[PDB]
């Protein structure tokens, strides 16, 4: 006797996949270049996978379950033994300000959530709550100005200060949508249109 | 105290797993949901709505909305199948994009009924008779009209009906079939034969069209999500 | 022979109420017969050439007398509608044409001249949107999933959509979003017996339903 | 014994929980509220007062 | 008085033993070779020990309960200190495309499930449940196209980018099958057949 | 809070424990068991068979 | 249908956020300079977005919630592998003497609560409770002598002894009000006059 609960929405859905790969680096003693902070606006419509399963409804209200996985490698021979990275991990909300420097205030706001990563534990991890304005998330938009649905920013960097070692960093963030309802059903597009 | 033992298969990611994480903002008042008409709670839901089969893929008619109807001359009539359909979805060319084939494209495993429904988009005073024939998983595509006759088949009366419903039932050893396997081709075949000439009065135009809607049935079902969707 | 209000239309391919969902009041104003008539939209002669033609909703009625100035002289507006297309044809004609109401119709190839014509409706292409994919670029065979009927020349010459309000705002300004839209397809061509009239014309007569308005912008 | 896995997400500090912390003092008295007039349980309660709207900003 | 349960199926049967030794090794700075991914096919005939035990009955219905063990070394004198190595383990379920690149689609994919391994921790864990398309595997077939049970495929990688190091690794899998049943008892095979 | 101790024994693979581990497909329906006929509970219901001895093991 | 319980008193101002940046480090082997055990009083003078939003309000009865986040990094370019500092974090409560030495009798004596915190593990954290001689804290005094509430100092230094690095450290501390309850409020002062 079959299911049948196998092709339910969260079961599609519910599935992690990579989402961006942010790049990050300790700046060497020498101030080369200041700190590489990484700043990625949440958005679907990069990865081919994720965006195909969701253009089958018009519709859509999914809660985020963003993990994120930290790896680093230095960039020269001699060892330097930098002591284990920390990197801030801060998902500005829906409208806060954007990051433009490594040492802005939007660090040390008290509004945007922060998460504090020593590069060796187990990944981070936060669950961003259905964050919009309408009652649903639109991904096709008929009307005009007077989709792009916001659902935030995350922006990480690396808390210790200068060494000279060139600790290069590359974030991989999954992105699990769970609790997803969708409505108003499609045809789905073809893969070649992405 | 209570003391604890970390066990095997800890500090990992396991893209599977539903334990509990810590909201990012716990203080936020949701904007509740307003109970829009048209919620699918399985992707199933999908796959039951008749969508059109692109019969003619051919290289000039392809792209365009001449692939999905097949004309119904009145000439040669030469006791071969007006169209010869193969009953493996997602497999098939000419059946892996009718919304069964682009959600079977993301399973593994599927086992359920199919149903076909043919349409004439045809005059009134046109008339005749049409053979719908199945032949079942392990036949070989009926070749004459006589044949065809023999098996499993019904009779559409062009005159009188405009639409022939034939539901493929499910057979199979197994509880799934696999979806996209080249060793199995034997599937069964869906079949249209002339039972008769067509007939129309007056200047009527001879040539005419047909339209195929492949949809599931009640009892369908897949598994095993595979998810090839690459780019590069 | 129907009862809304001034206008009433003919009807002798039963009605596809879409989604299963009936236009229901939200849980505002109560045009009653102020806007819920029967705009007969003009007629468009499907020919043995014709691609297709969209229109958008409420965009079309955005001339229609009284819910023309009660959808512009307002903010907030939520309505369902009854559209019914009529294709008139003798029993010598054959062919097929699909209506789909297809909601947050995006018909990218984008100016807001381009994608909300009004009355005039449009015209798709093999502004020229690809009939193949429904101007979605999604392949028309798929496009029976929104709420559609089939208009066959020898079976029936009518079709009823009632369509809800579907949106995901429980209430919008009806100036700037077209929640639906109207596409109809020929399937099969059009063909008819020798001398008959080479043209059939096709009617479509919107009737909003449970239409509300809240807001008002004074003269 | 009762062996306990870890999950993806500890070790970590993330600026909105409420996980219990040790108190510094725990033997301490903290002296008692008295009810003091004009308590604000929202700040909604602030905006609700009808301040005054500064309709000229000219430069003088 | 004597017990008899430890001839039980599940008592015999459910004992853990290395089936593959997956080698893998972080590209140098260099890049001399590109990542060594290893791809292997769950399959249980390559160890002498499971098969012939396996080989007593017909049919069988067992759950898997892989776990890995990561070992790793550096191949030159000088340390380099290359930060712990991050392991990408991906279950490939039967049927789904192989990995053929280190930097293939089928390691973002959403279908297949992978486990995020920093070198040092408990080892990590899965167990694949009976997933076969017949209602029972099967160790002898007498039919005809027109055995071999696919399981699946493991294929592991390091996320971590090149660093000149050269750190080897070698993944020791250990299959545990467990919820056995068995059918149709048979002769055992002898030893050298294997 | 509630504060935990790890034991020694801890961050170990003793291949003997039946620790509960994570599916890996958690939304899989796995064909059921159709009863064949012929199953076998211990291996001791192998021994009970009587097999036949090979009393003769001369070179030819 | 809304819940106005956003802007309740604890979660308008139950926010983390940075308040200082101690800076310390392990003494060379040659004794350059002794030990920069690093000494701040507690006081939310300091930080513009917690001080603002306090000055809507007379007086204020809010429990700290304190939480240090420690980074560290070699001053020179050789390793010299130094084994994980370990800080002591003292909370020298409201009056008690200041440490004045990295060998003070303050660091041992039995009343000043402190913390040992291992470099590369969870954050510490403590939490100062309602420590004040009247029953609210008061940001605005009309009174004279014959404001300025001491909620104590944080005093923190390396344990280890000296060793030939020049590891230097500097632990942020993050200051969450939690219980917080607030009466009379007050205009709010402009963002210039902080």
């Amino acid at each position: 006797h079959r299911s049948r609960s196998e092709s339910s929405i969260e079961s599609f859905f519910a599935r992690g996949a990579c989402v961006t790969i942010m790049t990050v680096d300790n700046p060497a003693s020498t101030t080369n270049k200041d700190k590489l902070f990484a700043v990625w606006k949440i958005t679907y419509k990069d990865t081919v996978q994720l965006r195909r399963k969701l253009e089958f409804f018009t519709y859509s209200r999914f809660d985020m379950e963003l993990t994120f996985v930290v790896t680093a490698n230095f960039t020269e021979t001699n060892n330097g033994h930098a002591l284990n990275q920390v990197y801030q991990i801060m998902y500005v909300p829906p409208g806060a300000p954007v990051p433009e420097k490594w040492d802005d205030y939007t660090w040390q706001t008290s509004s945007n959530p922060s998460i504090f990563y020593t590069y060796g534990t187990a990944p981070a991890r936060i669950s961003v709550p259905y964050v919009g304005i309408s009652n649903a998330y639109s991904h096709f938009y008929d009307g005009f100005s007077k989709s792009l649905n916001d659902f935030g920013i995350l922006a990480v960097r690396v808390v210790n200060d200068p060494n000279p070692t060139k600790v290069t960093s590359k974030i991989r963030v999954y992105l699990k949508p769970k609790h997803i309802r969708v409505w108003c059903p499609r045809p789905p597009r073809a893969v070649a249109y992405y | 105290g209570l003391p604890v033992m970390n066990t095997p298969g800890s500090n990992q990611y396991l893209t599977a797993d539903n334990f509990q994480s810590p909201c990012a903002l716990p203080e936020f008042d949701v904007t509740p949901p307003i109970d829009i008409p048209g919620e699918v709670k399985n992707m199933m839901e999908l796959a039951e709505i008749d969508t059109m089969i692109p019969f003619d893929l051919s290289a000039t008619k392809k792209n365009t909305m001449e692939m999905y109807r097949v004309r119904l001359s009145d000439k040669p009539h030469t006791d071969d199948p007006i169209l010869c359909l193969s009953l493996s979805p997602a497999s098939d060319p000419r059946l892996s994009h009718t919304m069964l084939g682009e959600i079977l494209n993301y399973y593994t495993h599927w086992a359920g009924s199919l149903k076909f429904t043919f349409m004439f988009c045809g005059s009134m005073m046109a008339t005749g008779k049409l053979l719908v024939s199945y032949a079942p998983p392990g036949a070989d595509p009926p070749k004459k009209r006589k044949e065809a006759m023999l098996g499993t088949h019904v009779i559409w009366d062009i005159g009188l009906q405009s639409s022939c419903t034939m539901v493929v039932p499910w057979i199979s050893n197994t509880t799934y079939r696999l979806t996209i396997d080249d060793s199995f081709t034997e599937g069964g075949y869906i079949s249209v034969f002339y039972q008769t000439r067509i007939v129309v009065p007056l200047s009527t135009p001879r040539e005419m069209d047909i339209l195929g809607f492949v949809s599931a049935c009640n009892d369908f079902s897949v598994r095993l999500l595979r998810d090839t969707t690459h780019i590069e | 022979q129907l009862t809304l209000g001034n206008s009433t239309i003919t009807a002798q391919a039963n009605s596809v109420v879409a989604y299963g969902r009936w236009p229901e009041y939200l849980r505002p104003t109560e045009p009653e017969v102020a806007a819920c008539r029967f705009y007969t939209l003009d007629t468009v002669s499907w020919t043995k050439e014709s691609r297709g033609w969209w229109w958008k909703l409420p965009d079309a009625l955005r001339d229609m007398g009284l819910f023309g100035q009660n959808m512009y002289y307002h903010y907030l507006g939520r309505s369902g509608y009854t559209v019914h297309v009529q294709c008139n044809a003798s029993k010598f004609h054959q062919g097929a044409l699909g209506v789909f109401a297809v909601p947050e119709m995006c018909l990218a190839g984008t100016s807001y001249q381009n994608a909300n014509p009004g009355e005039k409706g449009g015209t798709f292409t093999g502004f020229c949107p690809v009939d193949y994919l429904l101007g979605n670029g999604t392949l028309l065979g798929n496009a029976f999933v929104f709420p559609h009927q089939i208009i066959n020349l020898r079976t029936n010459n009518c079709a009823t959509l009632v369509l809800p309000y579907v949106n995901s705002l429980s209430i919008d300004s009806m100036v700037k979003h077209n929640n639906w839209g109207i596409a109809i397809l020929p399937l099969a061509p059009l063909n008819f017996a020798s001398e008959s009239s080479p043209e059939i014309p096709i009617t479509l007569t919107i009737a909003p339903m449970c239409c509300e308005f809240n807001g008002l912008r004074n003269i």
